[PDB]
């Protein structure tokens, strides 16, 4: 009966279309430094086939640089650890 | 009345996790500002270690700047090995020992960092930005910080952190506070600031998290959302 | 605490705002175990002071290390008076008479108290809540804060606070914080507290800062929905 469930965008389409629009995030997905994309599209055509949302069983990640006592050094950090692995 | 104090540098997390080596060092201070000081250091085991060896020592000008660099990996600190320090000096004969160790055993529990952006108030007096970022419910001790703005990194005295004091509700625990300050100009021009930490409990050992002008509590939305072919193919 | 030593604890701000009154201390340190002890208190004027309210019990450090009591107004201790212990002892034809003062000229800056709510994170989680107030740009070091709920008081295990810790990207003013752990129930249920700070740079000797929920919602929306067949 769930025609699509897209979880990219939260889309569920049951033929019920519900459609969870989370305004806290940043327009790139990649590093957080990025301009805040208040615009939403959904597009029922081209989903049927750029995430806003974090999928449950996804990870992701972005490299930062650190600084301690001698060089600048890139570390992988999760932006979701709580999914990755009080 | 002339006090003898005594000073030891241990190694610290963020040493292990860039430098991956380990650190340990005993002086005394406020006394005889001089050379001729006795200063040793043994293992657990009793064995001997790295003595200090073409170390920096007090300066011709009564300025006691010695260093310490023991060369020893750091597998033998993790364990939490006990080295004693004896400092001893020639008008004291009386011994002096100091006992230094990793505590073997404790509740390992994940942090939990937060961010919040300058308060309304201080925005409004328009004299200077203030961003927090906190930890609870964290423990061991000995966690980094560090602040970065749009990215590239940023001087330590720019911003200043808290040690790891007793928690309330948590007394095994302990809680960590961050106060970066910065002019009101560039978090009113919508500067994105990250606040990065690394705690030996947390798994990936290094977290983050981030806000700018506008994550800073948004003043209005400006939600445009448009829903294209709202009924086509899939309904 | 050896060595032939008398160290003095004059009454400090905190200890004035909590006690409400003046309490002066001269530790003596290596005093021989030696009763009848006459640490007799007396103004600086030699004027008469109520002796202390006796001596403390015995210590394994094997000195009877006295613990003077005393009480005045509060003028007195603000004012260019300077408290003596005598500290007698019979095995000490010269004795030391501890000195206990109230230095001043330091320069005086308003506190600057901002109380921020729980992050906004910290509303997902409903686990718990936060609360921190920060103060900035004062001076001497001496600050106290205190956590009310609608004026009401509260158990003090439930809140900490940090010293005061220097601030070296400015001209040694001064800064600290504190913060209050509630459940977070309490603080969905909007109620109100108010971070209150005791330090002597202040017109009035005291500060409030308050915030809820309401100045931590945004104004106003601007949605904008757009449905077609396009
Ligand atoms: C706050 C608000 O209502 N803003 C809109 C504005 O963005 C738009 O350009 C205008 C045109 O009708 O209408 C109004």
């Amino acid at each position: 009966i769930v025609l699509v469930d897209n979880k990219c965008k939260c889309a569920r389409i049951t033929s019920n279309i519900r459609i969870i629009v989370p305004l806290n995030n940043r327009e790139n997905i990649s590093d957080p430094t990025s301009p805040l994309r208040t615009r939403f599209v959904y597009h029922l055509s081209d989903l049927c086939k750029t995430c806003y949302t974090y999928d449950r069983n996804k990870c992701y990640t972005a490299v930062v640089p650190l600084v301690y006592g001698g060089e600048t050094k890139m570390v992988e950090t999760a932006l979701t650890p709580d999914a990755c692995y009080h | 009345d002339t006090a003898i104090r005594v000073f030891a540098i241990p190694p610290s997390f963020a040493s292990i996790f860039l430098t991956k080596s380990t650190k340990l060092t005993c002086l005394v201070t406020d006394l005889t500002t001089y050379d001729s000081v006795t200063i040793s250091w043994t293992r657990q085991n009793g064995e001997a270690v790295k003595t200090h060896t073409n170390i920096s020592e007090s300066h011709p000008n009564a300025t006691f700047s010695a260093v310490g660099e023991a060369s020893i990996c750091e597998d033998d600190w993790n364990s939490g090995e006990r080295f004693t320090c004896t400092v001893t000096h020639t008008d004291l004969p009386s011994p002096l020992k100091q006992t230094i160790s990793r505590p073997k055993g404790v509740a390992l529990h994940r942090p939990d960092v937060y961010l919040l952006p300058p308060a309304r108030e201080q925005l409004n007096l328009r004299e200077s930005a203030t961003i927090t970022c906190l930890v609870t419910g964290f423990s061991p001790a000995d966690v980094f910080v560090q602040w970065m703005q749009r990215g590239q990194p940023l001087s330590p005295e720019k911003y200043v952190t808290s040690a790891p004091m007793p928690e309330p509700q948590a007394p095994g625990r302990y809680f960590a506070h961050s106060i970066l300050t910065v002019s009101e100009e560039e978090w009113n021009t919508g500067e994105t600031y990250t606040c990065v930490v690394a705690h030996e409990a947390l798994p990936n050992r290094v977290t983050e998290r981030t806000v700018d002008k506008s994550t800073g509590k948004p003043t209005l939305y400006n939600v445009s959302l448009v829903m294209s072919d709202t009924a086509g193919t899939c309904y």
